[PDB]
C-alpha cells in the first residue's frame, strides 16, 4: 500500500489510519465505510478485536481486521 | 478474459459484482435458496476472497458455505497456473 505509511501499523497517526482504511474500502471494493467511527492512531486500530471490526463494518470487518493483524507481523517478519 | 459463466477466469481479477454472481450461480448450483442476503455477507471482491480462511464462509454461510470456500480455491489454484 501507500509507501508514506509506516511499517509498523501501531504506529499509524490518525490521517494514517483513514489512508489505509481507504485503500482497503478501494482495494477490497468494500461499502461506503463510516469514517467517524474510525477516528483513531495506529496504536488503538490495532487493538481492536475481531468483533469491534466486525461492529463497524458489517460484511467485512473481519477481513480488515485480519489484514491489519498481517501488516503487523510483518512489521517485524 | 471471462469464462463460460460471465465471470473472470482469474478469481483475483473478481469485482464485487463479480463476486455476487458468483455466489448466485453457487446457490442455483447447490440447490439453495437464491437470497438478496446472501450476497450482503460478502459485500467485497475477489481479493478480499483470497484473504477468507474456511472459517470465515462459514461464519457468514453455515448451510453451504464449506462449497463456496472449496470452489473458490479450485478457481484460484487454476488461475495461478500462469
Amino acid at each position: 500500500l501507500p509507501p508514506s505509511l509506516p511499517s509498523d501499523p501501531r504506529l499509524w497517526s490518525r490521517e494514517d489510519v483513514l489512508v489505509f482504511l481507504r485503500f482497503c474500502v478501494r482495494e477490497f471494493d468494500l461499502p461506503k465505510l463510516d469514517f467517524d467511527l474510525f477516528q483513531m492512531n495506529g496504536k488503538r486500530l490495532c487493538l481492536l478485536t475481531r468483533a469491534d471490526f466486525g461492529h463497524r463494518c458489517p460484511g467485512a470487518g473481519d477481513v480488515l481486521h485480519n489484514v491489519l493483524q498481517m501488516l503487523i507481523i510483518e512489521s517485524h517478519s | 478474459p471471462l469464462g463460460s459463466d460471465g465471470l473472470p477466469l482469474d478469481p483475483r481479477d473478481w469485482t464485487r459484482a463479480d463476486v455476487w454472481k458468483w455466489l448466485i450461480n453457487m446457490a442455483v448450483s447447490e440447490g439453495l435458496e437464491v437470497t438478496a442476503e446472501l450476497p450482503q455477507k460478502f459485500p467485497m471482491n475477489g481479493k478480499a476472497l483470497c484473504l477468507m480462511s474456511l472459517d470465515m464462509y462459514l461464519c457468514r454461510v453455515p448451510v453451504g458455505g464449506k462449497m463456496l470456500y472449496r470452489d473458490f480455491r479450485v478457481r484460484l489454484a487454476r488461475a495461478m497456473s500462469r
